[PDB]
């Protein structure tokens, strides 16, 4: 990331933050990430719950595959496929343990920036996610704050997360959204948001309409 | 001892319920103790709600067992007093309503089935020319005191916890939650 993103990082969140800029060279990346990656493994083995703000998959395997020795066999994009092997795992320590603790990880990847490569990660990290979030570029050009497209989110496995009753609460809006655009339920729902304390008090608001 | 041990098990699951009830108000007052104070973490509210959600799932479950179970027993104690009493005077009711019996007992299938319906109307008119004086009575000798316990109308918090009901999805989804309650409970 550029300096002055990662200096207002270290003056905004509590918690430490870790960064190593495009300055350094990939190897700096790479062992930053797997040394970062293994140390919350090793946290997490003390049943303590860890959370991940991973930026970005496809800046990751940008790294090691600038990294790592070719293997003879290079897909489309100028990527050989154990290139991307490392960031497969990388990517998959995220689990919920049985006796104790839990590593959530979100990550972030670039979407159509002209790069033939980034689509080759975007399609090979598809499907090896719990839950996705989308976000589009017409919504932004109107400046509708946030950008996330409720259509293309989803989620694995919601029954067993939540309630029955609160799903239930979901699938409504799920039903309410579905029919118009995107966008047009963005304003939808930020206007009918605003006034709204929190969400519990939405719920009653929204269903006697 | 058929009625005997059904009316043991409606009091087993009767007290299953009693036992689901209180840890239901023990969720409650957990509950509201925790949203009055400070609940200032959310993810134990996330689970409160979880657990919650499948004690109602059960209890209206037992609720429903228990119903059924009601129903069982007075069914078999009602028709074991009607067979023990017609046996004994099967006689006179039978000379009472004999041609019909007859017509039943050597016809075919569909008149026996009219022979079936036509005594029906005849006690169902039986029973409403004796019925205005509504004297009062007292329950089976052999089975009294357990009915009066018991009750022919149950509690009121039974049919009341047994108004809403679930789609079979949500059953099967609400038992899953209740194993994975029962092994979080264990550890």
């Amino acid at each position: 990331e550029r300096p002055e993103e990662v200096t207002e990082m270290q003056r905004l969140v509590k918690g430490e933050v870790v960064a190593s800029t495009f300055d350094e060279p990939a190897s700096r990346h790479v062992q930053v990430a797997e040394m970062v990656i293994e140390k919350a493994k090793r946290l997490v083995e003390h049943k303590k719950d860890v959370i991940i703000l991973l930026d970005s998959i496809t800046r990751l395997a940008r790294a090691y595959n600038t990294v790592v020795p070719a293997s003879g066999k290079v897909l489309t994009g100028g990527v050989d496929a154990n290139a991307l092997h490392r960031p497969k795992r990388f990517f998959g320590a995220a689990r919920n343990v049985e006796e104790g603790g839990s590593l959530t990880i979100i990550a972030t990847a670039l979407i159509d920036t002209g790069s033939k490569m980034d689509e080759v990660i975007y399609e090979e990290f598809k499907g090896t996610g719990n839950m996705e979030l989308h976000l589009s570029r017409k919504i932004a050009e109107k400046r509708v704050f946030p950008a996330i497209d409720y259509n293309r989110s989803g989620t694995r496995k919601e029954e067993l997360l939540t309630t029955q009753e609160e799903l239930q609460k979901m699938w409504i809006l799920r039903k309410i959204i579905h029919p118009m655009g995107e966008i047009d339920a963005m304003e939808f729902l930020i206007n009918k948001l605003a006034m709204t304390k929190t969400n519990d008090d939405f719920f009653e608001m929204m269903k006697r309409s | 001892t058929a009625l005997q041990q059904a009316f043991d098990t409606c009091q087993n699951n009767k007290a299953a319920w009693l036992q689901r009830k209180n840890e239901l108000a023990a969720a409650e007052q957990e509950y509201l103790r925790l949203l009055s104070g400070e609940g200032r973490n959310v993810s134990r509210l996330d689970e409160l709600r979880n657990i919650i959600e499948v004690r109602k799932w059960q209890v209206n479950q037992a609720a429903g067992r228990y119903i059924r179970s009601h129903e069982a027993v007075q069914h078999i104690s009602i028709r074991d007093r009607l067979n023990d009493f017609m046996q004994q005077h099967g006689t006179a009711l039978a000379a009472a309503l004999a041609p019909e019996l007859m017509g039943y007992s050597e016809l075919t299938a569909i008149a026996r089935n009219c022979a079936i319906q036509r005594a029906t109307d005849a006690l169902r008119e039986a029973l409403l020319s004796w019925l205005a004086k509504g004297e009062k009575i007292n329950y089976s000798a052999q089975d009294s005191d357990i009915l009066t316990t018991i009750g022919f109308r149950p509690d009121v918090a039974s049919v009341d916890d047994s108004r809403e009901k679930f789609t079979p999805a949500q059953n099967m989804i609400f038992s899953r939650k209740s194993a994975q309650l029962a092994s979080r409970q264990s550890v």
